[PDB]
């Protein structure tokens, strides 16, 4: 009977371990995938930025021309 | 049934940081996109701009 508990404990401990590690695992994932898309943001929105400066500036030259 | 509460088990654990990072990453898709659009929308804007003064 005894064999029976050692049994399911060690189950036990193996799938905490592998669900330990698909955790981490996808926490990683998660992890790189935020870096990467605040660094494309960065980029989006400087881009943007810009293109609404430039947009403001010719509306200024359309006007200046009236 | 075993596995079911296996794996159950196993996503509730500390699903808290995990359910933080995703969210983030929802977000900054969203964000990304409607970024996206308004580039071009604004590009479009600029070609048109360009095409008046001239
Ligand atoms: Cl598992
Ligand atoms: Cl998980
Ligand atoms: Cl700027
Ligand atoms: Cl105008």
């Amino acid at each position: 009977e005894r064999i029976k508990a050692e049994r399911k404990r060690l189950r036990n401990r193996i799938a905490a371990s592998k669900c330990r590690k698909r955790k981490l695992e996808r926490i990683s994932r998660l992890e790189e995938k935020v870096k990467t898309l605040k660094s494309q943001n960065t980029e989006l929105a400087s881009t943007a930025s810009l293109l609404r400066e430039q947009v403001a500036q010719l509306k200024q030259k359309v006007l200046s021309h009236v | 049934e075993r596995n079911k509460l296996a794996a159950a088990k196993c996503r509730n654990r500390r699903r808290e940081l995990t359910d933080r990072l995703q969210a983030e990453t929802d977000q900054l898709e969203e964000e990304k996109a409607e970024l996206e659009s308004e580039i071009a929308e604004l590009q479009k804007e600029k070609e048109r701009l360009e095409f008046v003064l001239v």
